[PDB]
């Protein structure tokens, strides 16, 4: 809603302007891997175990692949944000030159 | 390019800071009207 | 999702988010501060056709 | 010259929920980034730190379509932010009184609640700015170029 | 010389300044020589030329 | 190494092939500290 | 030949990380796991 | 800004005394803390992560 200021003639008379608008919202995404490989399946499924101690021993090393691996991409989005907005802010920003 | 609905006017959610000249940057928008004084199409 | 090659088992996550620019106006400023090393050799590479 | 950004630019909404204030309780208008090495040649000589930790807030907004905004998204395919307050509150404009100037939306919501936050604080001109270098807690070793 | 893009191009300075604040460069750097872009990528540089 | 640790925080030719105009000119220049330009202050503490 | 289960419970710990490939030739046995390998287990 | 400064006073010792020395003689190779490391390979078996 702009403001006014009456003048006086040979100023032609201005009246109270308004301005309106729509914006569209832009739509941005985001991507991460976690990949396993073949045998890290079967130590968690349990195709290759035995009664030993050290197959039982062997699953805590394909678990802690996973405790390994998650965390390095449900850290790995917190640094996205802090990255996707410094790919927006220097869309918007135009150099202090212009 | 849509024409906007004039009742979410009526509520506003935010309000906003500072007054500009706004038709000096225009396609930042894209439903642009200057309403020069209560105008025919707010209704 | 999930989408497995070569034997591996790819867990390629995915979220799409969204960018609202609240600003009648300018609101961000890129400051041009200081100058590192050129990535061209100013130098003579004579084009041909 | 750097009076000239932090004037160049002219203030965006006043969200009322953010807050990130000082412990003295100030509200800052605007943030700074800047890399490594300029971030430490503007604190040696050109200006000061007032302030070492600063107050933000921990919690998030929920905008949910539980409710009558449900029927909305399904039969019509569109949907209102606050459908239940911008749909009751126009039953008493037309009827009650009149007013120039509302009780905006925001203003009736809850407030957040903040933890202390260690991040330094830069004052130019007259409002306060947030300045931090980000390639030590972001883009540490790994295969990203910094923007 | 392309008279074609600049017919493409507008008049409006207040995104012709910030279109050149974020351009997307005819030039790529891990080119050998110097090449045309490939279709891939995009390296947000500012031309005042 | 102030023009390695500038390039262990990005890899390509030409990546590597400016790295020698940097261990070029930062060491005709920057070798010798202490008896070049040691009249001055700011240039020494930092 | 690096014993896997030694490192399940470690002694020390190091503090900086570092793109480690960039300096290789410091070392004996060093491999690059792409978030796992095969020869892991 | 100080003149002196607090300093340790012995160094670290790292012996063969204990269930190492049976493996530094049959088996040939050592463990640093074998009490110690072959030790918490079993509550990780048993109870937690």
């Amino acid at each position: 809603h702009q403001p006014l200021i009456a003048r006086d003639g040979p100023h032609p008379i201005e009246q109270p302007t308004h301005n309106y608008m729509t914006k569209i919202i832009d739509r941005r995404a985001l991507n991460a891997a976690f990949s396993l490989a073949t045998e890290a399946i079967a130590l968690l499924t349990g195709e290759a175990l035995d009664g030993t101690g050290i197959g039982a021993h062997r699953q805590l090393r394909a678990i802690q692949q996973l405790a390994r691996n998650v965390q390095a991409v449900l850290g790995a989005f917190e640094r996205g944000t802090a990255d996707q907005m410094l790919h927006v802010l220097l869309e918007k920003a135009p150099p202090l030159a212009l | 390019p849509p024409g906007y609905r004039y009742a979410a006017a009526m509520v506003p959610t935010g309000s906003l800071l500072s007054t500009i000249e706004v038709a000096s940057h225009r396609r930042l928008f894209d439903f642009f009207s200057r309403v020069r004084s209560d105008a025919n199409s707010l209704y | 999702a999930r989408h497995e090659t070569g034997g591996g088992v790819n867990f390629t996550l995915t979220q799409p988010r969204g960018n609202v620019d609240l600003g009648v106006g300018y609101t961000a400023v890129v400051a041009t501060a200081t100058v590192r090393n050129p990535v061209t050799d100013m130098g003579n590479l004579p084009q041909n056709f | 010259w750097l009076v000239d950004l932090t004037t160049a630019t002219q203030p965006s909404v006043a969200v009322p929920r953010l807050t990130h204030a000082d412990t003295r309780g100030r509200p800052v208008d605007g943030v700074l980034v800047t890399t490594a090495p300029i971030k430490q040649r503007l604190l040696q000589s050109f200006l000061k730190v007032e302030d070492t930790e600063a107050d933000v807030p921990v919690t998030y907004g929920e905008m949910v379509l539980n409710g009558a905004n449900l029927v909305t998204a399904l039969v019509m395919g569109k949907a209102v932010r606050s459908l239940d307050d911008v749909g009751r509150h126009l039953l008493e404009m037309q009827e009650e009184q009149l007013d120039l100037n509302r009780q905006t939306l925001d203003e009736l919501e809850s407030a957040p609640q903040t933890t202390r936050v260690r991040a330094d604080l830069v004052s130019i001109g007259e409002k306060l700015v947030f300045l931090e270098a980000l390639e030590k807690r972001i883009y540490a070793a790994t295969n990203v170029p910094y923007p | 010389f392309t008279s074609a893009d600049i017919a493409a191009k507008h008049r409006c300075l207040e995104r012709l300044i910030v279109e050149t604040g974020s351009a997307v460069s005819t030039a790529t750097a891990a080119s050998d020589v110097q090449f045309k872009r490939p279709p891939g990528c995009r390296e947000l540089v500012e031309d005042p030329c | 190494l102030l023009p390695m640790q500038r390039y262990l925080d990005n890899a390509t030719r030409v990546a590597r092939a400016t790295l020698v105009a940097e261990l070029k000119r930062s060491f005709c220049e920057t070798s010798f500290f202490l008896g070049k330009a040691g009249h001055r202050r700011e240039a020494v503490e930092a």
